[PDB]
Parts: structure tokens; C-alpha cells; sequence
């Protein structure tokens, strides 16, 4: 019967464990967007349409 | 500039004495809710 | 005329160092 008593405890430490689970996985920055678009570049545009020209 | 470099290592310092007690946090405040 | 812009510093020790130096710049 004792280990009865083992097989319980060691149930409860795994249903500890999968309950909490901490993953691999900590999201530490949730997603944001840059105001400032990426493309198009003007500046560039514009200085590569004058060098062409 | 003073004042916002010592906010940001204070900031870092005590969130890593946090994060150390970090993963007992969580499995304790389960524990808490667990018992009957 | 340009305005003049003062530099401040710190040493912090750690107990690695990649992980912190990207985790100390985060939006968090």
C-alpha cells in the first residue's frame, strides 16, 4: 500500500506540472506597428528618377 | 538623462530578483487555487 | 548654436550577456 501512497504522490507533482506548464515560450514583446511606413523610401525614389534623368 | 538611466537599471535589477522567483510563482499560485 | 547633448553612463554586473544586452532594449 505504500506505494500506492508513491504512485499518488508522484500523480499529483505530474498534474502540478502539466497544469502550469511554463513553455518555452515568453512572449516579450506582443506585436506593435512602425507609424512610419517602410516603403515606399521618397527620398530614395526621388534621388534615383534625378540620377537616371 | 541621469534620472532615466538609474529608472532603467533599477527597472532591470529588480525585475531579474523577480524573474528569479519566477517559475515557483506560478506553480504556487496554482497550488493556492488547488486547494480544497 | 547646435545644442549641446551630455552622455551618461553605468556598469552593471551579471552574474551570458547577449540574451541581457537584447532583453535590456526591449519595448518591455
Amino acid at each position: 500500500r505504500a506505494v500506492y501512497l508513491q504512485l499518488l504522490n508522484r500523480q499529483q507533482e505530474l498534474n502540478i506540472a502539466k497544469s502550469s506548464a511554463i513553455g518555452n515560450v515568453r512572449i516579450i514583446d506582443n506585436a506593435v506597428t512602425d507609424p512610419n511606413p517602410v516603403r515606399p523610401k521618397k527620398t530614395i525614389i526621388i534621388v534615383i528618377g534625378v540620377v537616371l534623368g | 538623462i541621469s534620472h532615466i538611466l538609474d529608472s532603467i537599471s533599477q527597472n532591470y535589477l529588480a525585475q531579474n530578483i523577480a524573474r528569479q522567483a519566477a517559475q515557483d510563482a506560478k506553480s504556487l499560485e496554482f497550488l493556492n487555487q488547488q486547494l480544497p | 548654436l547646435a545644442t549641446p547633448i551630455y552622455e551618461t553612463d553605468a556598469l552593471i554586473q551579471i552574474e551570458q550577456s547577449a540574451p541581457e544586452t537584447a532583453l535590456l532594449q526591449s519595448r518591455m
